[PDB]
């Protein structure tokens, strides 16, 4: 409540702080059928694989890996809301402290004004009665 | 020192003042309005069984 | 003015806070949840249906479209996976662009601070400034020049 | 305005962040005059 | 004070501390700067009078002054009255 100034400064640090971390949600992957097992015993085939070996396809781990990477990001998009609402009220806050100030300065220029006419009224009568005196 | 001074008062003194009084934090005894009526009096009396 | 300053902000937020896009996010993920869902239970299913049988045979066509059915439940996986992706993409940028105007209005709302306070500490000074100068100058001045003046008609008085 | 305002805002003049300028620093008494002008009716 | 030999010549009034010629630099809002002579008056005068914030309870609790001992004293009345 003294500086509103430095609050909101600090506020928006961390704004600026968290907002800017860039998050890429996960990547898609070859549309299913890749690498095709009509192909994939071709390549199990002209790689003289001593082994006899076979093809385990993985894709289904692949996607349900996504699937809960995903879930992850949009847990991530709703705690990004709640801390834009979050910053929200912490900015009404400080605006209404900061109306307070902002009446509190046109408040002093005010006082300053009439003071400084007041100031100019009296030199001007000093200088009246000291030529008057001049005059005597 | 002088926003040390700021910031001294905004935390030694920055909360709300815990020093509620108006009739209701006070406990029920303060609200009783003592009287005392009696008569003292000195008699040449008997004891009058 | 901030107080409808910040109700402006307030405003302008949860109006371009797009409340479609957020509903279908939700439902679309509820879908692919109630999918791995039954993707569980139709393994346990098949594992006791293989469980009994055991001598009636599965044809050649069951086999072959057993496989065609596999390929097509990766390829709907995949096509599901690519749709919440999508969705939850829009939604980071909205909550994103939100976020933007945010920061920009609080910092321009600092920035406004800074300037009243600055002006606050200006004016105090000059009042600082004028003040002592009437309590000090200003003020003995004209009091012993109107004491002077006042000898003045005395002699002048006392003259005529 | 004066010295106060044209040293921190002209020397600077609001730049900032790598720059910082270097560093700030007979025959005895009589009442009458003895004339200058040495004619005798100058005055 | 956090390096010596050369004078102040500036006024931060963010975070209220003078400011020298080497200190925008670590100042992340450098603008917001003025000349050291003006806010040193400008403080003279507002300190001269009371403080802002503590005259936040030279003005509240001054009527709790008055609330304690307008029951005080009617406690006194209650028990002086009885005496």
């Amino acid at each position: 409540v003294a500086n509103p100034s430095d609050s909101l400064m600090t506020l928006a640090e961390k704004c600026h702080q968290k907002w800017s971390q860039t998050k890429n949600p996960p990547a898609l992957s070859p549309y299913p059928p890749f690498p095709a097992s009509e192909e994939a015993e071709a390549i199990l085939q002209r790689a003289n694989l001593d082994y006899d070996a076979v093809v385990m396809d993985t894709t289904g781990e692949h996607l349900r890996e996504t699937t809960k990477t995903l879930v992850q990001y949009s847990q991530d998009i709703l705690n990004r809301d709640s801390t834009i609402q979050s910053v929200l009220k912490s900015l009404k806050a400080h605006g209404h402290v900061g109306n307070v100030y902002d009446a509190v300065e046109k408040g002093n220029r005010e006082r300053l004004k009439q003071y400084l006419d007041v100031i100019a009224q009296l030199q001007a009568e000093m200088d009246v009665t000291y030529k008057s005196i001049h005059y005597g | 020192y002088k926003h040390k001074f700021d910031l001294a008062a905004a935390n030694i003194f920055g909360g709300a003042v815990r020093v509620d009084v108006d009739l209701d934090s006070m406990p029920a005894w303060m609200s009783e309005k003592f009287i005392l009526q009696g008569s003292f009096s000195v008699t040449t009396a008997p004891y009058a069984v | 003015n901030y107080e409808e300053a910040t109700s402006m902000l307030w405003k302008v937020q949860d109006m371009a806070d797009e409340k479609q896009l957020k509903e279908e996010v939700v439902k679309v993920l509820e879908n692919l949840v109630r999918k791995q869902l039954e993707r569980e239970d139709a393994q346990k299913r098949e594992a006791e249906e293989g469980g009994c049988t055991y001598l009636l045979e599965e044809t050649s066509k069951d086999r072959e479209e057993k496989r065609r059915r596999e390929v097509e439940e990766i390829r709907s996986q995949w096509e599901d996976i690519h749709l919440l992706r999508e969705l939850l993409l829009r939604l980071n940028k909205n909550c994103t662009d939100r976020e933007s105007l945010v920061h920009k209005f609080t910092l321009s709302m600092v920035g406004r601070l800074q300037l009243t306070e600055m002006c606050n500490l200006r004016i105090l000074a000059e009042h600082h400034n004028m003040q002592r100068l009437q309590q000090e100058n200003l003020m003995p001045l004209a009091e012993v020049l109107q004491a002077q003046y006042i000898s003045l008609f005395r002699q002048m008085t006392q003259e005529i | 305005i004066s010295y106060e305002e044209t040293k921190a805002l002209a020397r600077f003049k609001g730049r900032g962040r790598e720059y910082i300028p270097p560093k700030l620093t007979e025959e005895t008494l009589t009442l009458v005059h003895h004339t200058a002008s040495r004619n005798p009716l100058s005055p | 004070r956090r390096h010596p030999g050369e004078v102040y010549e500036l006024f931060c009034s963010i975070c209220h501390v003078a400011v020298c010629r080497l200190c925008r630099g670590n100042h992340l809002h450098a603008r917001s700067l003025m000349p050291l002579n003006k806010p040193y008056q400008a403080v003279l005068h507002m300190a001269k009078k009371p403080h802002f914030v503590l005259a936040a309870r030279r003005t509240e609790l001054e009527k709790r002054l008055e609330e304690v001992q307008k029951m005080l004293d009617g406690v006194r009345r209650n028990c002086r009255e009885e005496e």
